[PDB]
């Protein structure tokens, strides 16, 4: 655990989160839940 | 807001082929277009082509009858 520093967190997040496919499961009044493309776009920041 | 009940399953755009569908079922696509649309096509082409050909025939007959 102590070996996990900020740079480690960023490396792991870039491996697992950045510009990655996602799985979504939703139930109920979910019409305002954004579609798959919006969720997929929000996995990266184009300002960087 | 309309009250809706449905289940929607979707696949990610990066897990499917994007262009091959253009050329799939191509005979069905052509057959549907022809069979559903041939009346509309006739109703569009026939008056224009007929009027044009009749005008050309009228002009040819008028030109010939004014000669000597
Ligand atoms: C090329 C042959 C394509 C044949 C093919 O589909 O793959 C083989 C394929 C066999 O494997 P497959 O699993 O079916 O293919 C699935 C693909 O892997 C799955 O690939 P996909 O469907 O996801 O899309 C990939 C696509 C490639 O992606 C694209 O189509 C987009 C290409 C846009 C390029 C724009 C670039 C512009 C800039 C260029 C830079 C140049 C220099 C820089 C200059 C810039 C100056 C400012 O590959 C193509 O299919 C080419 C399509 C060509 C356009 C079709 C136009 C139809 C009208 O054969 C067939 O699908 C059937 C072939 C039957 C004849 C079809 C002939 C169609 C020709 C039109
Ligand atoms: C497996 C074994 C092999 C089996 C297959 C082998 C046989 C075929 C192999 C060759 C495949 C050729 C290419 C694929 C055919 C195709 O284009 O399908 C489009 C289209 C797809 O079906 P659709 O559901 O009606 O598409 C409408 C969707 O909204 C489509 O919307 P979308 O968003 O999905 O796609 C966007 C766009 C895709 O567009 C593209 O991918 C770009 C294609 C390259 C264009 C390059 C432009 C160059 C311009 C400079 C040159 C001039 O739309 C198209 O797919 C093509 C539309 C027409 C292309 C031209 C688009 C430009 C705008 C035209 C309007 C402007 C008019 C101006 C005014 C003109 C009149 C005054 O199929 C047809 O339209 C059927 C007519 C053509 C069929 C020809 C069949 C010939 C006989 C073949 C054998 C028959 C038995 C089999
Ligand atoms: C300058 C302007 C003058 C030119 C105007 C040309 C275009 C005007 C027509 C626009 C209206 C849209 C009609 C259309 O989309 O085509 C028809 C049908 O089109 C025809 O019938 C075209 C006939 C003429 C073909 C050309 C003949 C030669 C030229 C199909 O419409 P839908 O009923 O919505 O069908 C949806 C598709 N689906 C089959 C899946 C239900
Ligand atoms: C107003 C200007 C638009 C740019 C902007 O603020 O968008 C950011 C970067 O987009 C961008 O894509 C900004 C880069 C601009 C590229 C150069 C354009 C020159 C013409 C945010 O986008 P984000 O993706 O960082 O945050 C979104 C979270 N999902």
């Amino acid at each position: 655990i102590d070996a996990v520093d900020a740079s480690t967190v960023k490396r792991v997040a870039n491996k697992y989160i950045y510009d990655k496919d996602i799985a979504i499961s939703a139930i109920g009044p979910i019409q305002d839940l954004p579609d798959y493309n919006k969720f997929r776009r929000r996995t990266y920041w184009n300002r960087y | 807001p309309v009250k809706l009940k449905a289940v929607v399953y979707a696949l990610s755009p990066f897990q499917q082929k994007i262009m091959t569908g253009l050329w799939k079922d191509l005979p069905e696509k052509i057959h549907h277009k022809v069979s559903e649309n041939w009346i509309s096509a006739t109703l569009l082409v026939t008056p224009v082509v007929g009027t044009y050909w009749y005008a050309q025939y009228f002009k040819e007959q008028e030109k010939l009858e004014h000669r000597f």
